[PDB]
């Protein structure tokens, strides 16, 4: 869903990867499909009970897992990108897992639209919109 | 109420000679801790940089002189 | 869309962020500023929930049309008054019309009479036998 | 030496009497902060263009009372609001009104209740408002 | 030109040495005279450069006609003062043929009666106070 | 755009050139624009990110990059500067890098119209830009 060759510019494709490749008899080429490319990457990272945020966008998805996890959390988002990088490969969808800590680390605060954060009881940080 | 603001325009002479020769460090100490037991232990601590414009009280300056 | 974030505050700290949902300033105590709360709350519906929140922490609370006092349930006060030329309707007539009429603490008494019964928070009981014993000595 | 492209005030720890004389200019008034409302800080880029509706809300979010009596601009914290209760012996409240509205005194966040042809009434609010409130109501009755 | 290049001075050189431009000695109080200023000053517009450093800094500042006082802005001081037997219109015509009116800091009162609120800074209020009261004992 | 001489008058600067370097066969002249010169430095000094400020004059110009710049900002700029010299020459258009210190790193300040920088609670300073 995202090419715009025909049947005859296809075999210069399938011809110049084989004189590319000298030990390949001949070369296959199969149209998979795009929506079951990222419908098996969220059906995997569903089944482990990890926290994630999609972000879609034009020609590629991410998946972003960050948040402070525990250690069996990261054992079992380890085992699945290994795995999905060894049949998909890193081209189009891309897993970002970062582990970082608890952002505003002990502070109050007042979220959404108009945000402040609160350094102590009788002081006042305007940042961007919490 | 009415005589003691009488008596702080009386008393700015001896205010700025308790000041000249008492510590920095040790009147900060008896401002915070009267802030502290005054309003409570949410209070915010007084730093050195308001000595620019802002004047430490008399019963601060004298039992750190 | 709002919302506070509480982290271990003093109940000073915590209403005067529903300061702006609710249109009018807080005056929390001294004695009920000690008390603490944690959690994530949403302030969509701010009447209900600081009636939810001061009986599941212990408050009374008064809104006199300018502010809103807040005081734990510990400093309610009470006193009975006795009107010589007025009775007890006409003194609930001018607080339907002056708005200062609470529905929760009302005034317990006959109902034309003289002696009548009250209770609230301090500020309350402290303008009710001022504004009662002010309109004898006017009459 | 100072590079910022637009216009505003960038203030880090300040504490909120050098925040406010710098409103000071857009508000055309000077603004008199009060010793326990001095006490609290704020730090963040701010920009005024209607100062009288930041005034508003910021003495909301930070917790506040303010008041503009003609002349200057008072500014006291919400624990500092005052109560009384005062009695007329021979002038009305819509008497009373009418000279508030007339002089410019007339607060229309803090108004005065009562019944409005009786002689007693709650007032409340900033200290130099009720200070002039209950001075100025035992000062008619006298010369009535 | 002219002008005065401060370098830390104290509020007390600063505006003595714009009392040339201005035709007047200048009177800052002890209150004003610990805030500091410093940059290259040109004096060419004294009575609009005094109007704007007041507000820069947080000041008031009265001229009766002889000199020219500055107080910071937490000096400000206001009373209400009540006339027996004289109007306020009669007194401000009194105010406007001295020469002491002064109209950012007016009478605030109704225009025929004997109560009015006034508040400015503390040598214009005590003046005030001073000649409405001697204008009581007159009548 | 700066010169005016006319054909022959070439034709004898590049005789008495040639004269010059004895190794040579021919000296080729060639006019260029005066106008890519100083653009093309502006079109890579906008590349890089850098604050500047450009005072154009009569016979040449000149770029004044100023500020408390930071570690990488001032390697770029030598990465540029060395490589438009090497094209160019610094007879036209000269670069003049200084750094300086912020003074306001921890203080509150007014920009706009009425810019000024409160160095302490009770200090003011005005500055005259």
């Amino acid at each position: 869903q995202r090419n715009t060759m025909s049947k005859k510019e296809l075999e210069v494709l399938s011809q110049k990867l084989r004189a590319l490749m000298p030990y390949a008899d001949s070369v296959n080429i199969t149209l998979m499909d795009d929506v079951t490319a990222a419908g098996q990457a969220e059906a995997g990272l569903k089944q482990q009970a990890l926290p994630y945020s999609r972000r879609n966008h034009k020609g590629g998805v991410t998946f972003v897992i960050q948040g402070a996890l525990d250690d069996v959390e990261i054992l079992r988002a380890r085992q699945f990108v290994d795995s999905y990088y060894r049949t998909w490969g890193g081209r189009y969808v891309q897993f970002a897992i970062e582990l970082k800590d608890d952002w505003l680390k002990g502070r109050s605060f007042q979220y959404g639209a108009e945000g402040y954060i609160k350094m102590s009881p009788g002081h006042w940080y305007f940042p961007s919109p919490l | 109420s009415s005589l003691s603001k009488h008596v702080d325009e009386g008393l700015d002479g001896y205010r700025d000679y308790l000041i000249k020769y008492s510590d920095r460090e040790l009147v900060q100490f008896f401002e915070n801790a009267q802030l502290k037991r005054q309003y409570g232990e949410e209070t915010e601590t007084v730093k050195r940089d308001k000595d620019e414009i802002e004047k430490p009280s008399i019963f601060a300056l004298l039992p750190a002189y | 869309g709002s919302g506070f974030v509480a982290k271990d505050d003093s109940l000073r700290t915590f209403f005067d962020a529903m300061a702006l949902q609710l249109k009018e300033p807080v005056i929390v105590s001294k004695m009920a500023a000690r008390k603490k709360i944690t959690g994530n709350f949403e302030f969509h519906d701010p009447n209900a929930l600081l009636e939810k929140l001061s009986l599941q922490l212990g408050l009374i609370w008064y809104f006199d049309g300018q502010a809103i006092y807040i005081y734990d349930a510990s400093e309610m006060r009470n006193a009975v008054v006795s009107l010589r030329n007025v009775s007890l309707n006409e003194f609930n007539n001018f607080l339907k019309r002056s708005g200062l009429y609470n529905k929760n603490y009302p005034l317990r008494g006959d109902n034309r009479k003289g002696t009548f019964y009250v209770s609230g928070p301090p500020v309350y009981v402290d303008m009710v036998v001022n504004a009662a014993t002010m309109m004898d000595k006017q009459n």
